[PDB]
RNA sequence: GCUCGCCGGAAGACCAAGGGUUCCUGUCCAACGUUAAUCGGGGCAGGGUGAGUCGACCCCUAAGGCGAGGCCGAAAGGCGUAGUCGAUGGGAAACAGGUUAAUAUUCCUGUACUUGGUGUUACUGCGAAGGGGGGACGGAGAAGGCUAUGUUGGCCGGGCGACGGUUGUCCCGGUUUAAGCGUGUAGGCUGGUUUUCCAGGCAAAUCCGGAAAAUCAAGGCUGAGGCGUGAUGACGAGGCACUACGGUGCUGAAGCAACAAAUGCCCUGCUUCCAGGAAAAGCCUCUAAGCAUCAGGUAACAUCAAAUCGUACCCCAAACCGACACAGGUGGUCAGGUAGAGAAUACCAAGGCGCUUGAGAGAACUCGGGUGAAGGAACUAGGCAAAAUGGUGCCGUAACUUCGGGAGAAGGCACGCUGAUAUGUAGGUGAGGUCCCUCGCGGAUGGAGCUGAAAUCAGUCGAAGAUACCAGCUGGCUGCAACUGUUUAUUAAAAACACAGCACUGUGCAAACACGAAAGUGGACGUAUACGGUGUGACGCCUGCCCGGUGCCGGGAGGUUAAUU
RNA sequence: AGGACCGAACCGACUAAUGUUGAAAAAUUAGCGGAUGACUUGUGGCUGGGGGUGAAAGGCCAAUCAAACCGGGAGAUAGCU
């Protein structure tokens, strides 16, 4: 499922928002910007290994960037890739 | 039997109805069933080639034995069942050695009548084998036109063939069109007439009776502008043309045969 | 009333899309022509 | 915030397509919004879309597409075999509750299920691109059993009324609970088991098919719903605490029965008809090459895995197609109360709205409506438009007719409410009890309770009882076309086209004919009771004379006559 | 049983008024015909321009079809204005 080079290549960025930091005061799930290539299985052996942490389930989606216009002409932000990685009961960082 | 309906609706009074009970009720033996595809008189390039084909019901292709080449095995008819693909009826028939196959069903033939087929086989309805074997003058169906080809002549409902001269390697038919052929003696062929010679006694009824048997409508050429078709358009009902395809060829009375290869077996046209 | 333009992307690609260009000697002309006019669209795609 | 009004088989809710951030929050108002705008689907910033079991991908094919070689064609290319693609169809599995400003069958809580890998253990013939089964199939109709759902009663909580009455036969509200698991019911189909033999199933078969004995009468398969369990729970009016007054927390009564009842389910059924109603895989079984103490198969427990993409929001529309925040167009799903035949219609519930210029005024004239003296088609090309008729039951109904029709012909009578028959009837449903039982979701008996049209008699209110919405005008003579259909999308729906029926004519199958320089294909997996072309146009009585002209069919002697020599 | 009868949805489009710089480049309102059939509709497919398709109106083939649309021959030609 991994290989160190691709491991610390994954995961991308902490998330904030208000959805992200209940996620973890009530269900001590953390929510990441991972790549956008990654799995379930990398995202969770990725968080195991650097973060050290046990981890019980991962979920992911994609978020669509938004478009902006600019007189005549759009620009578009990238898509990316939400994780939110439920870390096991015995709650760490 | 044929059967008038009453006119109990304007679509109805004129509907007459070809009612058999012989025939099988419900489904067909599945394991000689093919698909069927309707082609809307369509060829490979998508055009129209022949008009008037379209829509009606679906339909299943039942495998029939035209060439009845089960020699010396025989059989017992089961049941006789309704084809959609033909006007004739075809039998179910089940031979000794267990396998199960379809027949042009003869006039007569019933569930328990025995079949044979070969050299050898007895001279009774249903029975196929090379016509250099049934005697002149005899009456046969699903003639063979090549030996061991499979029956192509008179297989219509009520049709049949008269073997009127046997010499040489060759026999003459008298066909069903009334034309004198010869055909060799080796080609097999069936005792006695097809079956259903009622058929040709149902009348229609109504438009949507054709259409389930998908007829699309004739509109006829003087109906139409000149640029359609050679009998043209005019002004109120007008004509004068002499009656053509809508190809501009000579429809009524131009011969239209062309076939020197085949030429040498026709004895007499029909009339 | 009912128009003329009916929306289906499933039928749009088949009719127009990049493979149905690339799949004939001619539609293989309309990609050129179009690269050589330097649009940037050469078809509608995703 | 309190009222009023509108939709409610939609103007509510949910999908697909299509769109693509329009979603939520903050903030801003120039432009966009047909007005103002603090507001917005507008500007700016931030946030938001969480899946083994919902969809896609995936396996499987349909029409059709592509197509190694190949066949064909000046080139380009056309067609096509093996194959390979292609859903709009077939194929494993998840539900109820809670939660966010915005997602949820995806998060959480509870309770499940599916298919694989690995291990352990007991038993064991395993094995496919092949065989067989299965998957797997139409239309119409009948009506029995059910659920969804509703109504009443009971039960529980609360109520005692702004103005006469309201502790009662009173008022209001609630009375909800899934998949899964167990049971195998109403009902549907079918005889079962053993042995032996065999020209079929491209070889093989223990399977299918066929044959022949033996033997038992009950065996198997399918199957809504119910009941139980799931549930020691969830949900639940309300209560008590707090509250930034938006909320949050804790707690929590009853949670039953009877009757009615679908267009949903049993039903891929049953009955019946002719127009005779996909394919392939998954699946079950059979063997072949093989492998034989291995492998593999079946089972229980354990363990691991189920990736990836979609998921926001609009969706009969202000977000899609219409240049517009456009009276247009847009496939599927859900179906509450009263009246009603009803998915019509009217009023309502849930839910959603008052349609993005308003304020006054109360002229002509225009638009859309209501009423109208006397007359009643005198109008006009024409009763154009209006007005009128309009329901159910019973009585009754002409010429003509192809005996079906004409016919709802025409015309007439009844119609509300209350009581009696009967404090609720005929009928429908059906408990306790008693008895039997191959004992059950059983049978008989029993008839309580519940529900309930219609009739007659008597009485009674109004001008009027099919009172509203809703809802045929009728008859007589005649042209044309038999009829139902079809047509000039956008000035013509007709007498035009089609039609069943009839005739002529071609066509012996490598058919005629048609698309194609060709290959190939349609005709047709059809075969003269068939297929094409042409005309006529149900049916009834019938369809006469003319072959000179033009066209077509047949002819061979003579004349004339091409390339060629 | 029925191209059967009455009648919503659904399909159609007989009459009239309105509208005609429309709410709408074909509609709205009141009426109207079919409504188990030659019915109706979703998704996808096939047929291509002297060609298709046509229950036939020269109808339809992306808002003007007795020969579509786009690009090219092209500055066709115009004894005409």
């Amino acid at each position: 499922m991994i290989r160190e080079e691709r491991l610390l290549k994954v995961l991308r960025a902490p998330h904030v928002s208000e959805k992200a930091s209940t996620a973890m005061e009530k269900s001590n799930t953390i929510v990441l910007k991972v790549a956008k290539d990654a799995t379930k299985a990398e995202i969770k052996a990725a968080v195991q290994k650097l973060f050290e942490v046990e981890v019980e389930v991962v979920n992911t989606l994609v978020v669509k960037g938004k478009v902006k216009r600019h007189g005549q002409r759009i620009g578009r932000r990238s898509d990316w890739k939400k994780a939110y990685v439920t870390l096991k009961e015995g709650q760490n960082l | 039997a044929v059967v008038k309906c009453k006119p109990t609706s304007p679509g109805r009074r004129h509907v007459v109805k070809v009612v058999n009970p012989e025939l099988h009720k419900g489904k067909p033996f599945a394991p000689l069933l093919e698909k069927n595809s309707k082609s809307g008189g369509r060829n490979n390039n998508g055009r129209i080639t022949t008009r008037h084909i379209g829509g009606g019901h679906k339909q299943a292709y039942r495998i029939v034995d035209f060439k009845r080449n089960k020699d010396g095995i025989p059989a017992v008819v089961e049941r006789l069942e309704y084809d959609p693909n033909r006007s004739a009826n075809i039998a179910l028939v089940l031979y000794k050695d267990g396998e199960r196959r379809y027949i042009l069903a003869p006039k007569g033939l019933k569930a328990g009548d025995q079949i044979q087929s070969g050299v050898d086989a007895a001279i009774k309805p249903g029975n196929t084998l090379p016509m250099r074997n049934i005697p002149v003058g005899s009456t046969v169906h699903n003639v063979e036109m090549k030996p061991g080809k499979g029956g192509q002549l008179a297989r219509s409902a009520g049709t049949y063939v008269q073997i009127v001269a046997r010499d040489g390697a060759y026999v003459t038919l008298r066909l069903r069109s009334g034309e004198m052929r010869k055909v060799e003696a080796d080609c097999r062929a069936t005792l006695g007439e097809v079956g259903n010679a009622e058929h040709m006694l149902r009348v229609l009824g109504k438009a949507g009776a054709a259409r389930w048997r998908g007829v699309r409508p004739t509109v006829r050429g003087t109906a139409m502008n000149p640029v359609d078709h050679p009998h043209g358009g005019g002004e109120g009902r007008n004509f004068g043309k002499h009656p053509v395809t809508p190809w501009g060829v000579q429809t009524k009375g131009k011969k239209t045969r062309s076939n020197k290869r085949t030429d040498k077996f026709i004895v007499r046209r029909r009339s | 009333m009912k128009r003329t333009f009916q929306p289906s992307v499933l039928k749009r690609n088949r009719s127009h899309g990049f493979r149905a260009r690339m799949a004939t000697k001619n539609g293989r002309q309309v990609l050129a022509r179009r690269r050589a006019k330097g649009r940037a669209r050469l078809t509608v795609s995703k």
